[PDB]
């Protein structure tokens, strides 16, 4: 759903403290001003990426405290109140499995923080519970969970006698379910790969940078102080502009990798909210857009940096 | 009088429906509703 | 549905015109793609390390052979700054295309038809979507039906008449609380529990929460009306 | 039945129509009716 919102201070990383380096950089205008503005747009449009997703509900939604769903065991997937985190059994799974330093890059929080995209996730979640699809097209609107089912299954054209004339093997068949889930999800980290993977390119895209404050970009010295150590006034600045282009397209490539970094994650957001939109709030009658059958429901837990769903399938 | 008054953010006040294996909503009335959606 | 229908339009009308910013994702085309045009101009004053961004002072101080080792940097920089403006257009003119994608997609299944989708053509239960032109863009009035009054109720999710147990053929069974009746699940219109309105799958034994009615026939009392009939010429038989 | 089923056509023109006897369940609706009214007659040829 998002990324780190890593941004770059455009000066400090050219010139350490250094006014002699950042006079030579304003003899380049304006550049940095729009560098800071194209990270600035990619921290921005972050907020923006978890809102769109998790923000799909407008009033939230809670479980009454006790569960009679007629053996559709939700144990482990609503938040456990005794965690100080108001997350799941799910989420306390998920959540382990995935200022400024002298390079003068910067790190940022997000807007809403775990509590809040839980928070969020668990209405997302009671709403579907308690209200079937309507609370995403209305007002709230009680009905008997077995009912929601049977709508479900006339849905998608089985005949709501067949939920009925099997319910308590039914909701057990779907309690196995969500077993393997946790048994799975307690046995591998391989399958949370997509979470892994951008933080990974985040991660690497960030040591590039770093290394490159070590590159002697043909000058006399790689390291700004260093120089100010040894040189003056001319045979200084005919070094300094060299750090000042190498490091420039350090920062013109580090920002041309993350927006276009940038665009796989809005897409993929895009997409995640969609699917709040049309598996969370609703009933697929698309072939294998929800899970990998016919849709039943599906319910969204809060990962770091994104969403797993339960697609429950028939 | 006013001021720039900080705070933690709230998604909305508490609303669990009563639910429970037997009871229902069904609607009387409805909104033909109109919205605008933009797009660049 | 009319009056709805006018009022919603006519809210609409106001709701564009007042405030501020309403139109802001086509602001923000008209304003981002400006302003970096504006920049890319001004980068025309930077110097690129050089003696001036006035490129023909380059010729009035300096001469043909070292004029080239000032001028290569005022090259590689405006041709640095053009790099960033046409990468940056790539990649903006990109969102408009990922945008225009799902324009198209909305337009042809929220205008050209009704599509299913749930909070696609826009919040509640899609009815149907009227396409406005707008400079660079578009904009869709998304008519839709929504739940608004509502009374509480309970809902059986079958009938046991027979011993045998009854279902709907469409809607859902409720009670007002004293006697029940089969609805559609968006909307509340009872009737009287018939035959037409429901299907007979085994008995009451396996299925939980099953209430206890009757269920009515319409040829129970329509040959009723004909065992009267029949009766009434058994008897004045008699009499000829 | 006339209740599962919608009629059409005639049974040339269907490639693959097999022949199977139906059931009308108002036809012995109307039967457990009819010999109601066929006890109604021979106990009115009787008095
Ligand atoms: C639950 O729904 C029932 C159906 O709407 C309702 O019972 C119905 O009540 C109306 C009057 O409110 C009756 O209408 C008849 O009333 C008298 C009968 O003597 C006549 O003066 C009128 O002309 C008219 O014929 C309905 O006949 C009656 N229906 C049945 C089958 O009983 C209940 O009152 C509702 N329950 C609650 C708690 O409101
Ligand atoms: C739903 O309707 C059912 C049918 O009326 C009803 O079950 C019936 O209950 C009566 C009263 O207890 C039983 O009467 C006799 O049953 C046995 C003998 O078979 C005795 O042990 C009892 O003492 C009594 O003499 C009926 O036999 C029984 N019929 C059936 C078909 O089960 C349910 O109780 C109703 N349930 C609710 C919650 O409304
Ligand atoms: C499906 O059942 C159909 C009805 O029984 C049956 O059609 C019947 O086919 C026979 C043989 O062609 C016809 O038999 C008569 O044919 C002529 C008169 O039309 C005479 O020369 C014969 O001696 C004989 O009387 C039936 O008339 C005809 N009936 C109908 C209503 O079409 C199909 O053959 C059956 N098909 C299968 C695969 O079971
Ligand atoms: C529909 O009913 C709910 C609650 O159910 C009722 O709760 C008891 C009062 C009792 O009558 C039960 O037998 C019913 O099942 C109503 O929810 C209440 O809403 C008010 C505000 O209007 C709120 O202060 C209460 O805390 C809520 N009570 C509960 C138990 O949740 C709901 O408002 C009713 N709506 C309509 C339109 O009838
Ligand atoms: C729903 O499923 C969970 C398991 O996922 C059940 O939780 C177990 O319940 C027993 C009895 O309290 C405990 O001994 C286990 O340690 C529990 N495990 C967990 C992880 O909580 C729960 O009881 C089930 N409920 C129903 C009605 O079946
Ligand atoms: C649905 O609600 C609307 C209001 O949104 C109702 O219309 C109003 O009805 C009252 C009388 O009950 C009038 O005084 C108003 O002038 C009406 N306004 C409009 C826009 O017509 C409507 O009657 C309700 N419909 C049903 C069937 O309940
Ligand atoms: C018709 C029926 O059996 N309804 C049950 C009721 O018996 C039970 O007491 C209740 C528990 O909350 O759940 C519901
Ligand atoms: C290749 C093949 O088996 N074709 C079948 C044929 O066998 C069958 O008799 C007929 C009946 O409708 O339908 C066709
Ligand atoms: C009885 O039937 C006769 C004809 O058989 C008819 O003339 C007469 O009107 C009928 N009378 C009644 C009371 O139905
Ligand atoms: C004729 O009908 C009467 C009731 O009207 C009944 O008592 C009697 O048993 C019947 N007789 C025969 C022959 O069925």
């Amino acid at each position: 759903v998002s990324m780190t919102k890593t941004s770059v201070d455009c000066t400090m990383y050219i010139c350490g403290d250094s006014t002699e380096c950042s006079n030579l950089l304003l003899q380049y205008g304006s550049f940095c001003t729009q560098l800071n503005r194209a990270l600035t747009g990619i921290a921005v449009e972050q907020d923006k990426n978890t809102q769109e997703v998790f923000a799909q509900v407008k009033q939230i939604y809670k479980t009454p405290p006790i569960k009679d769903f007629g053996g559709f065991n939700f144990s482990q997937i609503l938040p456990d109140p005794s965690k100080p985190s108001k997350r799941s059994f799910i989420e306390d799974l998920l959540f382990n499995k995935v200022a400024q330093k002298f390079n003068g890059l910067t790190v940022l929080p997000p807007l809403l923080t775990d509590e809040m995209i839980a928070q969020y996730t668990s209405a997302l979640l009671a709403g579907t519970i308690t209200s079937g699809w309507t609370f995403g097209a209305g007002a709230a609107l009680q009905i008997p969970f077995a009912m929601q089912m049977a709508y479900r299954f006339n849905g998608i054209g089985v005949t709501q006698n067949v939920l009925y004339e099997n319910q308590k093997l039914i909701a057990n068949q779907f309690n196995s379910a969500i077993g393997k889930i946790q048994d799975s999800l307690s046995s591998t980290a391989s399958a949370l790969g997509k979470l892994q993977d951008v933080v990974n390119q985040n991660a690497q895209a960030l040591n590039t940078l770093v290394k490159q404050l070590s590159s002697n970009f043909g000058a006399i010295s790689s390291v700004l102080n260093d120089i100010l150590a040894r040189l003056d006034k001319v045979e200084a600045e005919v070094q300094i502009d060299r750090l000042i282009t190498g490091r420039l397209q350090s920062l013109q490539t580090y920002v041309t990798q993350q927006l276009i970094r940038a665009a796989e994650i809005r897409a993929s957001a895009n997409l995640a909210a969609t699917k709040m939109s049309e598996c969370v709030l609703g009933q697929s009658k698309r072939v294998d857009f929800c899970g990998k059958g016919y849709h039943l429901m599906s319910f969204p837990q809060s990962a770091p940096h994104g969403v797993v769903f339960l697609h429950v399938t028939y | 009088s006013q001021s720039i008054i900080a705070y933690t953010m709230s998604l909305g006040a508490e609303n669990s429906v009563a639910y429970s294996n037997n009871s229902i909503a069904i609607p009387i009335n409805f909104t033909i509703s109109v919205t605008t959606e933009i797009l660049p | 549905i009319a009056n709805q229908f006018n009022s919603a339009i006519g809210k609409i009308q106001d709701s564009l015109s007042s405030t501020a910013s309403a139109l802001g994702k086509l602001q923000d085309v008209v304003n981002q793609n400006a302003q970096a045009l504006n920049t890319l101009v001004k980068q025309l004053s930077s110097n690129f390390g050089a003696i001036s961004s006035v490129l023909n002072d380059i010729l009035a101080r300096l001469d043909k052979v070292e004029a080239e080792v000032q001028i290569d940097r005022l090259i590689t920089g405006r041709l640095q700054s053009l790099q960033t403006y046409v990468t940056q257009q790539l990649i903006r003119a990109a969102e408009i295309r990922a945008s225009a994608n799902l324009a198209a997609t909305k337009m042809s299944e929220c205008v050209l038809g009704q599509s299913k989708r749930v909070d696609f053509c826009g919040k509640g239960y899609h009815l149907m979507s009227f396409p406005q032109s707008a400079p660079h863009g578009v904009v869709f009035l998304h008519v839709t039906y929504v739940p608004a009054q509502e009374k509480n109720f309970t809902t059986a999710p079958a009938i046991c008449h027979d011993g045998k147990a009854h279902f709907p053929r469409e809607g859902v069974f409720v009670s007002n609380g004293t006697h029940w009746f089969v609805t559609q699940r968006n909307f509340y219109e009872p009737q009287i529990i018939t035959t037409h309105n429901t299907f007979v799958s085994g008995n009451c034994d396996v299925v939980i929460g099953i209430v206890n009615n009757t269920v009515y026939d319409p040829l129970q009392p329509e040959l009723d009306s004909f065992k009267e009939e029949l009766d009434k010429y058994f008897k004045n038989h008699t009499s000829p």
